This record gives C-alpha cells, structure tokens and sequence, in this order.
C-alpha cells in the first residue's frame, strides 16, 4: 500500500452542515472541529506528501528509444503502451483487475495519467542506465552490462551468464509471461490493496450511517 | 455619494491591554472599501449600528437624536453644551416639532483643520461613545492613516435606536457583523487592522491570524449556493379538519374507554388553536406548540379522556400511577402534544378509573373489562372500576379534561397537512423546497425511477431522501444539492504582490478572465498553455505562478524533460565530480509536557476533585500515558545521542588534513557548540510544566560535541569498539573504497577536494544562515507542539455548551444543584479536549518515534560508521556524516558523491584476445574510437587492460556484444622484454 | 501507511533507484533488481531474485 | 501520609516498591490569604437625600426618582437608632448588600 483515497471532510457539513443554529451552538465547543478540520486536512496534504516522497522522486522523465533492443528482453508488458493513457499491458490490467453529503474526495495532485508518467520516467531509467540515472547522471549501459554487474554483485562471475545469456533471456521472458498469466487469473495479488480501499470504504460508510444513527 | 474608507470605523472592542499580538473578534464594524454617505437633517437608518466621521469648522453640530421614533413619543437622545456646561441625556425633555433649544428623566448626566470621528452606540443598556480628534491638511475625501476611536465613557441608558439624524459637511456609514483581525503594539495600541469579508486575500490574512501571509493555498470557507427562491409542494387536501369536532366538542368520553378517531384526509389549522387561551398547559414533546401550522403529518390518532388533577404529570412518556399502569398509558418514546384545559368549569358520577389489573397495559391499548377483581365471581372479589368524586356541586380535587393529539410521523401518503400554499416548481434550480415536510436545498429534475404505486419516496444509504413523489401531480423527481466545497486562495506572497487567485474545488463554471479546469472553476488567473515547475499545488497537476507581472496557471512540468541517448554500445563515465552536502534535518524529540487533571481542568476544586472521582481511573490512565510519553522522549533521546559509552576530546592540534572543521568544532567561548550549532540555536527560536530534558541544552550540546568529534577524529573504530585513531586522509581513502573508487585518485585530487570540502562548508554556513527552509521540519515540530498547547489553553478559555468558561465564575454564580451538570458538562469538554489533546500527543511521539528510530539507525550505521544504502545518507554515494545538535533535533552533514563532468565513450561487454573471453576485475570496459581502455564504475581512471584487471576465461563465440582485443599482462613484459 | 510508505519509498530507492543487499529484503532470495508499475493508490515490484 | 516512601507505596498499589522515581502527588503552595480590589468608594449615591433625608412627602404624592451610579451602603440602615424599626421582607436583612 502507498496511498490512501483523499477523504477531505468538512466539519460542520458532515456533522450538522447547513444549519445556521447548529453552526453556532458547535462554535461553543471551542476548536474541535477546527482542529479536526486542520488535523484531516493535515492528513491529506501528508497523503500527498508520501505519494511524492515514493513516486516524485526524481527530477526528470526519461524516455526509451523507439528501438526495444533490451538484449532480447521482452519490457512492451512493463513498459506503457502509447497505443491507448500512456500505461503498460501489467499496468492496465491491474487497472481492469483491480476497481456528497460533504465528504468530499479531493483529486490527487498526482492523477492517474501523471503517476503512469512517473512510472514510466523511472522504469525506464531503470532499464537504460541501471543505477547511474538515480546516482548522477543518467549513464546509459548496456542492459548484459547491467546484469553482468548484477551477478557481480551477489558472488556469482559474469562469465555464466554470457554463456547463458540465451536461456536467461528466456527464462525472464517465461517469468514475464508467467507474471501476466497470474495477475490476470488469480486477483487475490492485490488483495492488500483491496483490503486497504475496503477499510477506507468502509471507514466511510460507518460515518455516513451514523449520520443515520440517533 | 461614494468614497474610499482606507481603515477608517474602528473602534476598541473591550478594555483589556495587548502587547504585539493579534487578536481577532467579531463585531458590528465598517466594512472597508465600504462607500459611506457625503453631505454638505436627513433620518438615516440604525438597522446595525452606523459609523459617523464629522468635519466641524465652527462648531455648528451640537447633538443627535437618537432612537427608533424620535418624535417625542419613547426616550431619545439628547447631547448639548451651551459652551459652559455639557447637558447630556436620553431625558424625555418638552422637544419641539422639531427638537432643539433656544439660542421620565431616566439618565441624569445634567454636567479642514481637525477631523472628530464618532460612534454613538448602544449595546446592553450601556451607552458606548466613541471619539477621537486628530488634525489634517485636506479637504478632499478621508485621509490615508488609521485611528481607532476610544470608548471614553460608558452611558446606562438602555434605548433602541434604529433612526438618527443630525442637529446643525459630515461622513455616515453602516456597521455589520463581519469578522475582524485587530493588530495591537508593543505599547498597546492598535496600528492596522484585517476584514476577512473584503477580499480572498483579507479572508487568507484572516484565517493565518496575520498581517504578511506567505506564499501557497489556503482553505479559508465553504462555497455554498444560496437557495434562490422557495418551493413550497404540498398536495391538494384542502378539506379543512374537523378539529372542532375535538375542541368544540360536548362530549367526550371516561378513561377507562377512551374513543380513538382516526384522522385522514385534513387539513390542520393550528393557529387558533394554539392561540386560544382555553389551553391551560400545552406541552409538547415530539413537536413544538409554536411550529405546528407548518408540520404535515400522513396520519394521525386523536385520544379523548377525563383525568383527574393531580394525575396531569402523568399523561407524558415515560410515567407511571393508577391510570399509567391499569388504564390508559402512553409510550415512552411518544410524540405529539397534549392537551389540558382548566375544565373546572367545563367538567357528576359517570367518570371510571380501575383500581386492581394482572399488570400494565401496553401504550395506546383498549382494556375494557367489569368484573374479575383481584383477590376480594359474586364473592368479595366484586366489579374492580369505581367512578370519579366529581358533581355539579364541588382546585387539585377539581376536574381537568386531557386531550392528546398522537402525531405519528410513519411514512405514508400525506393526508394532513398545515395551511400551507404551493408555489409553481422550477428545476435546476437549489431552492428552499419543502415537500411534504421534507426541506432542504437542492435541484428537482425528471426522474427515470419506477417507483411502485405503494412506495411513496426514496432514500440513498445516507438515509436522506433522494426521489420524492409530488403528490399533486403523481411525478418522480430526485433531490441532488448542486454545488459545494472549500475555497481555496492562490497568494502568491504579500511580500511581493496583493493579486490573488481563487480556486473552487470540483465546481463548473457554469454555477459561479474565467478559467475552467479538472480541479473546478478558477477565477482570478489567466490560463496558460505552458508548462513551468511549480510551488503551489492547485489539483490534477494544474499550477500557479507570478511571473512578468501577473498569476500564470498552468500544468505542471513533470521536471526536465532529458530523452536519455539508451543505445546498444553507449556509455559515458563521470570524469570530475563535487563534494556536495544536504542539510537533512530530522526531528528527534518534543517537549515534555506533563498535565494534571485537576490543575489543568478546573485547578484549586475541591467539587471538581469529588465529581471527578466518580469518573474512575481516566487521571492515572492520563498522567501514566503524559508520563510515558515524557520519558519515550528521553528514551529516543538516549537512543540517538547516547550510543557512545566513553566521552572523548579532541587533541590540541587540529591538523584535519587540511579540511576547515572550526564551523563544526565545539567553540568553549560561551555552551560548548561549533559555529553551526550557534547558528542553529540563534536561527531557532495552567498545569502545563515544561519537564527539563534528562540532557538539557548544555548536557545535550556536550554529548553532541563529544559524538562529532569522536567522530572527526577516530572515522568508525569509536563506534565499533576501542577507539582507534586514524589519520583524515586514510580514512577519506576508506569512504571512498566504500562507494567503489581507490585511493590513489583520492591522493592524487587530495588538495583540490580538501579545498572543495572547504568552499562546501562555506556554502552550508551561507545557507543556514539565509534560507531557514531547511530548518523547516523543526519550525513545524515545535509550531504543532506550541499550538496543540496554546489550543489546549484556549479550550480553558471556552464554554463547552456551558454557561461560561470561567469554573470561578460558575461556583460563586450558580446553585450547588445545577452548578453539578454545569461542571458535569464542564468536564465532560475539558476531557475530551484533553483526550484528543494527549491522544494526538502519542500520534506525534510514534511519528517522532518513527523519524528517531529513522535517525538513530542513519546516525549509528553512517556516524558510528558509513551507510552503503543508496539514498539513504542523502542523494548519491554517500562517504560520511557529521552531526550537529539541534533544539528537540538533529541535523546531518550528509557528505556525498556527486558525478559533474561526462564524456561519450564506445563499450562492449566483453573483450576477446586469443579465443577467450575477457573480463574486469572491478570496472568498465570502455573506450575512445581507436584505443581501448578500462576504468571505474564511478569515476574515468583509464588504465592500459592487465591481468592485473582482467581474467581469461570461456571462449568467444557464445557470448553476444563481444569484441576483438589485445590485453596487456603485467608479468608478460617482465617475460618476454 | 506511512510507516509502510517510508519502506516502500526505502525499498524503492535502494531496489529500483539502485540493488538492495539485505537478504529477504526485496523478496526471497539474493536480490538483481526490481521494476515499479503503477497502481491505483498503491505500487507493485517486479523482483527479479 | 506518614513518610514519602509510604505514599509511593500507597500510590503503586503495592506494597514493594522497585528502584525508580514516581510522581505521588502535586505539591502547591496553596494561597495564605485573600485580597478584594474594587474601586473607589466614589461616584456615591446621594444616599443621604433618602436614607439621612430631612423632608419628604405624603402617600398620594408618591414621586420616583430614579438615581443612578448608586452605592448601597446598608450597614448604617440596619444598625440605625434614629429610625425605630427595620422590618425587611423581600432579602434577608444581613444580606442586603
Ligand atoms: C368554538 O366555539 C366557539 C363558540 O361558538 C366559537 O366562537 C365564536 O366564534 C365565532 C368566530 O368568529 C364568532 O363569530 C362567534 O360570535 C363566537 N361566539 C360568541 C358567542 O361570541 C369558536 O369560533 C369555535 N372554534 C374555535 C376554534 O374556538
Ligand atoms: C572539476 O570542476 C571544478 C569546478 O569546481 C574545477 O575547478 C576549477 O578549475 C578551473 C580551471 O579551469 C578554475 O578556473 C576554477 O576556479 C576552479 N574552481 C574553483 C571553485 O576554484 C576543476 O578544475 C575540475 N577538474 C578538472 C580535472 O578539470
Ligand atoms: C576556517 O574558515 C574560517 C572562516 O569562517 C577562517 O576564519 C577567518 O580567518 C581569517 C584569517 O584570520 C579572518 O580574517 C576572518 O575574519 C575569519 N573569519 C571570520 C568569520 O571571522 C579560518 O581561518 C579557517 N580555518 C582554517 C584552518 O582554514
Ligand atoms: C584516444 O586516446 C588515445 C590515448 O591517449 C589518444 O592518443 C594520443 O594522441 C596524442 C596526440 O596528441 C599522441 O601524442 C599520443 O601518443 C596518443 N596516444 C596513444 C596511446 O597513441 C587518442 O588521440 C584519443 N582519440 C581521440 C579521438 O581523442
Ligand atoms: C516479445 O515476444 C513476442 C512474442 O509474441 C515476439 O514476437 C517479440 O519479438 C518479442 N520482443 C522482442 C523485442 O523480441
Ligand atoms: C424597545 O423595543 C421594545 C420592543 O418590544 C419595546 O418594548 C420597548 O418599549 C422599546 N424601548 C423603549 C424605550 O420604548
Ligand atoms: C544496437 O542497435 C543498433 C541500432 O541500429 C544496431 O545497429 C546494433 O547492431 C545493436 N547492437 C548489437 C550488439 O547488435
Ligand atoms: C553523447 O552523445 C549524445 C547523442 O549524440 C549527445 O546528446 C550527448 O550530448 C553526448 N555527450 C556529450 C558529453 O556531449
Ligand atoms: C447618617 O446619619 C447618621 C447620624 O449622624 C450617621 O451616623 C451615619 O453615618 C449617616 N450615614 C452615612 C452613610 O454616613
């Protein structure tokens, strides 16, 4: 989980909104509502600051060339497609696998098409320049570099997997295929988001029924 | 006549003293920018107060009269000075046609070149005068300046006054109930003042409760659309209800067989009801006896019975006795009315009551039973009713007949409602509709619901009501209230400009240079199509801005745009790089606060202690949670400074390496603190106790001393056991073998990075000392502390829902009885405040906990030694950390590694020399376009490729990417040259 | 959430931005290095291990 | 409320107590005395011209005078031996004031 949904909630219009004399008998309370009101809204902009904080961190947007040659590996399911927004195939299917009295849903300032962006500018380094384009500037290797560099840096010599550069390309493109086939039958992957928007859902319509509650 | 009113029409609110604080009040003032009336002896309206200026030469004005009539009909005022003694009064004086003097006494008060401002005001009897005379060169309009008119003695009259006029060039205006902010000196006076009703850049100042607000949004009200006109639906029942049949009536029935009639189809005019004096008592419960005529109900039960006197009480829910038990009671939860006459003269042996019944009857129950008494057929056991002491012949023995009109609010269709009038039903349009009872604001449009013949409306899971059938014409329509949201104001910073923009929130513009985005309408910036990097957030990644000058709005840019150039054989290797430092800050600590329940609540009660006893161990549970909290922060103070068992010093000589650390060593001239500690303790700065912390500042800035130099001086052997004392530039070679780069280009760069760290913490020095955002999380740490006391304070100073908020106040005015639910109440606000006040304070301590578990492992993993997490010890490689004591913080010195200057080179993944494939010890394959070379990851250290380097291994036709080479081996020269 | 948001931000920028060697740290196994994609409220990793 | 280490015990619950500092109850310095301020004894009543009055008039000449900014002095009413009866009904007598 990295965000919750922006519940904004005014004080007085979910509690007795639109109620000149309510209004004044709860400014007898002191700041409750006022605090409240600070308190929740200093949890939206908090929302939002951690949603920069995980997504905003880099300061610019890379883009792959118009040639995939990624050293035989397949990315088309994890880079965006331009032929729809601008999201991957793994992207849009967690996108299809996954779906007014005052509580008012403020838009994240980061909406869907910017955070598919963001995504994409960092994958994307990623994939290019392995870690310079976080470290300095953006570095551009070879991605048999990359791996080699990786291998290199758990103990193992580079020198296998150049020899076995085929079938690890493969296996990765199996894995990406196996990926796809498990996050489009089994759903139950997203079930820590799924229960982390069902408590928020269901946070919100307990106060909605107690407005309902005497 | 128009004219500018600059801050003119202020007057003090109270007589209390301020001293260089604002304070913010509401009261009927003169708006600014408010056009007042020029003349040159008009009534002119007192609806709420008017402010008046007058610009008197020779004296020509010598009173007022003040009142709602002023003709000499109630008490008007009267103010004269025959230039020897002022004569002054509301005294009903023998007034003329038209009052003045020749050139029921109630207050006896019988003693251009100069602007005399004045406000004649009335307020709880007590006449508030207001003046002030000042000097000024102008004849024109009001002058520029602020003045604020001084209550120079209070008047007991106690008089409406809604009409004036003036006794003879003078300025009138009009007070109203808007919000104010008011600016006090150090002295004590007031030099400027706010209205928050002006403008949204007024009502920003006002909701920040200051005069320079800073740059960004802020949500400041709620923007509501008014309901334009009024609906009135109702349906056409306009048979009139024989509630005569009821009132008027001859006759009624005993208790014992009380005749229900049940009323349909009616129409319920209770105005001559209500205010006929035939209704002895008329308490209602589940309605109000005032707001009956506009109530509809669906249907209704109309009761009649007899009851005796004392037995009245007893008609009510939730009651018992003879009748309330064995033969007629009310619900518990009844609603409705009930009706009592003083029918001592209205209304003899014909009125029953029982005596003896199994047990009670359930409400609005009909039991009609003459025999089976209880225990004493023909036997003792005999008829168990027996009538009422009443006869023509014979006050609480006297008869009192009861009426009870059962409301029964159930959803049905409507067949009773008040005398009410319908009005022609517009869509689209939120107005006041009241359907059938039902108000509320809101747009009627065609519904497509089927709703069945039986079911009358509709409601949504928030219980509301969201399709009405009209009931004259049989249509579905919804309700929906259009639109509604905070306003928020863009304000690019009153240091710089006063032009403003306003954004509503998720509202089109049809409804409200107009610009329409994602976020809503936004009104006041221009769009723009560009794109620029912004600092004020609007929504949807819209962005506002002040550039050349106005407010720009625009998308935002996602950041430097740079397509980077990702090939197959492309490569490039920094070749210089800067010693960058960030100033990351991190709040470690809060101030120990600790609260007592009697102290802080109502200090100094003994009834407060006694009525608090009764509710249980909340004060043990408090004060353990406040004290726990308290001694978490030593305990994260423990744990992020005190990891070093043993304190050490630094030696007399302070041959650093060349590295300039006076900014960071402690100076002993004061506080043993470094030069940047100093900054940062000068650029930062009931019940309620202030707990001094285990290691107060002296104790703190001594361990922080103690860590920093441990540091400087041993590299990490400190904090992994004995400290071992290394030399700077061996330990700078370290730091840099922990990022992957040697030491040979290390003492190589050895001056020129020594005189970069040098320069680097000269900048630090410049931008502590100028820009105060770094300290911005510490700013906003000690603020969140300071305002959660200040409103803990401040709810002292409020009521609760009581009568005041002054416990002192409360026990010496009311009586021990009700003076217990007052202070009930009393305590019931004051604890729940303190709950929400101390349950927010362990919210702030497990985030504060968070952060100083965060930089106690940043501290102990990158002080006591060296981080090799990436961005962890701040942006790239990181070497090493130098702390600094901070007020309930701890600043960092993240020294990192930063690539500056690139350059293209040709790779390949591999190299190939006699067959066998190639590759680099620690390093990259890379070269220049005619010779090859190999080199670090992080830095362009080209070097001959030696076995040394490289390895042979494989063959070379498997391996992709791979290219023809000639490698060098540093034991081949020595065997063959 | 946010406890859990710092460790994806930590995970993020030590796994994406560059290669975890904590084991168990960016999934079972000695860790190559991991891709983001978006999701709604949330983010998922691709650890290659 | 015999010794401090009694009242630690008394507050713990306990009769053992373990090493550590408590906080037991709130020491306060409570007030030795009280002071009433209050202004002037100024702006007085013309009392005199009512409770000392030498003339006044007869019952169907019943005239009200309706004096403000008054300062009830009833000490001298309630001890008077000039006038022969006090006979007060609607406050008490003592508390007049
Ligand atoms: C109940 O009965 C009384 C008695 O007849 C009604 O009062 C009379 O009121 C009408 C209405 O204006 C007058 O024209 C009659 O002259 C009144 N009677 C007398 C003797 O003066 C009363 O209106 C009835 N209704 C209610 C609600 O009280
Ligand atoms: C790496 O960059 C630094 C920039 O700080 C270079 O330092 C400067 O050298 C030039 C010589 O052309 C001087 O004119 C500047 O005054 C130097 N900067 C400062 C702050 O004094 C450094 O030369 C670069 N390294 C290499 C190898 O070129
Ligand atoms: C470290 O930097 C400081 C600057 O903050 C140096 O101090 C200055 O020394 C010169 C030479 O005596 C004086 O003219 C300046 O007035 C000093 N600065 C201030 C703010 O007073 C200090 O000499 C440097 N130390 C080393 C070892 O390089
Ligand atoms: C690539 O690097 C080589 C190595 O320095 C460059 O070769 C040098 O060029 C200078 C010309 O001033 C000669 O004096 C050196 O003898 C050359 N070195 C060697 C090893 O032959 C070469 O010029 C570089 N290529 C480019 C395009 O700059
Ligand atoms: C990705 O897989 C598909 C299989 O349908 C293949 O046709 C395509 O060439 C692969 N991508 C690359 C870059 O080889
Ligand atoms: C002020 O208005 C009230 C309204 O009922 C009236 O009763 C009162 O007599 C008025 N005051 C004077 C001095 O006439
Ligand atoms: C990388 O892509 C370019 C694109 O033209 C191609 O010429 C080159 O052969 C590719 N690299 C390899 C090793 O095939
Ligand atoms: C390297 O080549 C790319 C593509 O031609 C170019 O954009 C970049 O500026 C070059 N690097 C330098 C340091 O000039
Ligand atoms: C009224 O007169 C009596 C008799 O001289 C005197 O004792 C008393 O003090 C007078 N009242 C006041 C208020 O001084």
């Amino acid at each position: 989980p990295v965000s919750m949904t922006k519940t904004s909630v005014d004080c007085t219009m979910y509690i007795c909104g639109d109620s000149t004399e309510c209004s004044n008998l709860l400014l007898q309370y002191g700041s409750f509502c006022t605090q409240l009101n600070r308190a929740l809204t200093g949890i939206a902009v908090e929302q939002d600051k951690n949603t920069q904080e995980v997504f905003a961190q880099v300061k610019q947007i890379y883009k792959t060339p118009p040639i995939k040659d990624f050293g035989g590996f397949n990315f088309s399911q994890i880079l965006p497609d331009p032929s729809k927004s601008k999201r991957s195939f793994i992207e849009d299917l967690l996108f299809n696998k996954v779906t007014f009295n005052g509580l008012t849903v403020l838009p994240p300032l980061l909406t869907d098409e910017m955070i598919a962006q963001y995504t994409s500018a960092l994958l994307a380094g990623t994939i290019t320049s392995g870690w310079t384009f976080g470290a300095g500037a953006a570095l551009q290797i070879p991605f048999a570099m990359q791996m080699a560099y990786r291998f290199n840096g758990i103990g193992v010599t580079q020198n296998v997997l150049y020899e076995n550069q085929k079938l690890i390309a493969n296996q990765f493109n199996s894995a990406i295929g196996k990926i796809q086939d498990s996050l489009s039958s089994t759903a139950s992957a997203l079930g820590k988001l799924q229960d982390v928007v069902n408590q928020n859902a269901q946070a919100l319509n307990t106060l909605v029924k107690q407005l309902s509650s005497n | 006549a128009y004219t500018n009113s600059f801050t003119r029409g202020v007057y003090y609110p109270d007589k209390v003293f301020r001293s260089s604080v604002l304070h913010s009040t509401q009261d009927l003032f003169l708006p600014f920018f408010s056009n007042v009336t020029w003349f040159h002896n008009p009534v002119l309206p007192f609806n709420d107060g008017v402010y008046f200026a007058s610009t008197e030469k020779s004296n020509i004005i010598r009173g007022w009269i003040f009142g709602t009539t002023l003709d000499s009909k109630t008490q008007s005022l009267l103010i004269v000075n025959n230039a020897t003694n002022v004569v002054i009064k509301v005294c009903e004086f023998q007034f003329c046609n038209d009052p003045f003097l020749g050139v029921n006494c109630t207050f006896e008060y019988v003693s251009f070149k100069n602007l005399r401002e004045f406000v004649f005001k009335n307020i709880d009897g007590y006449f508030k005068i207001y003046s002030k005379h000042t000097p000024i060169n102008l004849v024109r309009d009001l002058p520029q300046g602020f003045s604020a008119l001084e209550p120079l003695v209070d008047l007991p009259i106690g008089i409406n006054i809604t009409r004036f006029q003036t006794l003879l060039a003078y300025y009138v205006g009009y007070l109203q109930p808007r919000t104010f902010l008011l600016k006090y000196n150090e002295n004590g006076t007031i030099t400027d003042a706010v209205d928050c009703a002006l403008d949204p850049l007024s009502e920003t100042k006002c909701t920040l409760k200051s005069f320079t607000v800073e740059k960004g949004i802020y949500q400041t009200s709620n923007f509501r659309v008014q309901p334009t006109e009024s609906i009135v639906r109702f349906p056409n029942i306009t048979n009139l209800c024989p509630f005569g049949e009821v009132f008027n009536a001859t006759r009624f029935a005993s208790v014992y067989a009380w005749n229900r009639k049940r009323i349909s189809n009616c129409v319920a005019d209770y105005s001559v009801l209500y205010n006929s004096a035939s209704f002895s008592t008329f308490k209602c419960y589940g309605v109000s006896p005032t707001k009956l005529n506009d109530l509809c109900f669906t249907n209704v039960y109309a009761d009649s019975f007899v009851i005796r006197g004392d037995e009245v009480r007893q008609i009510a829910p939730g009651q018992t006795g003879k009748i309330a038990d064995y033969n007629y009671k009310l619900p518990d939860d009844f609603t409705g009315c009930v009706i009592a006459w003083n029918s001592n003269n209205l209304d003899n042996y014909n009125y029953l009551y029982r005596l003896f019944r199994k047990s009670n009857l359930k409400p609005f129950e009909r039991d009609i039973s003459t025999e089976i008494y209880q225990a004493g057929e023909g036997f003792n056991c005999y008829f168990p009713l027996q009538s009422y002491g009443f006869q023509p012949t014979n006050v609480g023995y006297q008869p009192y007949r009861v009426v009870v009109l059962s409301f029964e609010l159930l959803h049905a269709p409507a067949t009773v409602c008040g005398p009410k009038k319908s009005t022609n039903l517009v869509k689209n349009k939120c107005v006041n509709f009241n359907f059938n009872g039902l108000t509320g604001t809101g747009v009627l449009t065609e519904s497509n619901k089927k709703f069945l013949p039986f079911q009358q409306f509709g409601r949504d899971i928030a219980d509301t009501t969201d399709a009405v059938r009209d009931p004259q014409t049989l249509e579905i329509l919804d309700i929906t209230p259009c639109s509604f949201g905070g306003v928020s104001v863009i304000t690019p910073g009153t240091n710089t400009s006063n032009e403003v923009a306003v954004l509503y929130q998720d509202v089109n513009c049809t409804e409200v240079n107009v610009f329409q985005t994602r976020a809503g309408c936004l009104i006041g910036a221009e769009h723009v199509n560009n794109s620029y990097e912004c600092d004020i957030p609007i929504g949807a990644g819209i962005c506002a801005s002040y550039q050349t000058q106005s407010i720009i709005a625009y998308t935002m840019s996602l950041g430097a745009e740079n397509s980077v150039a990702y090939s197959n054989n492309s490569i490039a290797i920094p070749t210089n790089f800067t010693i960058s430092v960030t100033t990351e800050i991190l709040p470690v600590s809060m101030t120990k606060t600790s609260v007592d329940c009697t102290m802080y609540i109502c200090g100094d009660s003994t009834e407060c202690s006694n009525l608090l006893l009764q509710y249980g161990s909340f004060c043990t549970q408090l004060n353990r949670a406040l004290t726990g909290i308290a001694v978490e922060q030593d305990k994260n103070t423990q744990e992020v400074f005190a990891q070093v068992k043993q304190i050490y010093k630094t030696p007399p000589i302070k041959d650093f390496g060349g590295f300039n650390f006076s900014q960071i060593l402690p100076d002993p001239s004061k506080s043993k603190r470094s030069f940047i500690e100093d900054l940062l303790f000068n650029k930062v700065t009931n019940g309620l106790t202030v707990l001094p912390p285990l290691l107060t500042d002296e104790m703190i800035a001594q361990y922080t001393s103690a860590l920093l130099a441990g540091t400087i001086t041993s590299g990490w052997t400190f904090g992994a056991g004995a400290a071992l004392q290394i030399p700077f530039a061996m330990q700078m070679a370290y730091r840099f073998n922990g990022i992957g780069v040697t030491q040979n280009v290390l003492y190589e760069n050895q001056k020129l990075i020594a005189n970069q760290f040098n320069s680097a913490i000269g900048k630090i020095q410049d931008s502590l000392s100028s820009t105060a955002s770094a300290l911005g999380k510490l700013q906003d740490v000690v603020n969140q502390n300071a305002q959660a006391l200040n409103t803990l304070v401040k709810q002292l100073s409020s009521n609760f829902g009581a009568i005041s908020s002054v416990l002192n106040d409360i026990l010496s005015r009311l009586d021990p009885p009700e003076a217990e639910v007052q202070i009930d109440r009393l305590i019931t606000g004051r604890l729940q405040s303190l709950q929400t006040y101390v349950t927010q304070q362990l919210i702030r301590a497990a985030e504060i906990r968070a952060s100083a578990n965060l930089a106690a492992t940043k501290m102990s993993e990158c002080v006591l030694g060296q981080s090799k997490r990436v961005d962890f010890c701040g942006k790239g490689y990181h070497l090493m950390s130098f702390p600094q004591s901070a007020p309930h913080g701890v600043v960092f010195l993240h020294v990192t590694y930063v690539p500056a200057q690139e350059k293209n080179f040709t790779t390949a993944p591999a190299i190939c020399h006699d067959g066998k494939a190639h590759f680099p010890r620690e390093g990259v394959f890379v070269s220049n376009g005619t010779h090859w070379f190999v080199t670090q990851r992080n830095f362009y250290e080209p070097q001959i490729i030696t076995t040394d380097n490289t390895f042979v291994s494989g063959n070379c036709d498997v391996v992709i990417g791979i290219v023809n080479n000639t490698v060098y081996d540093p034991l081949q020269p020595e065997l063959d040259s």
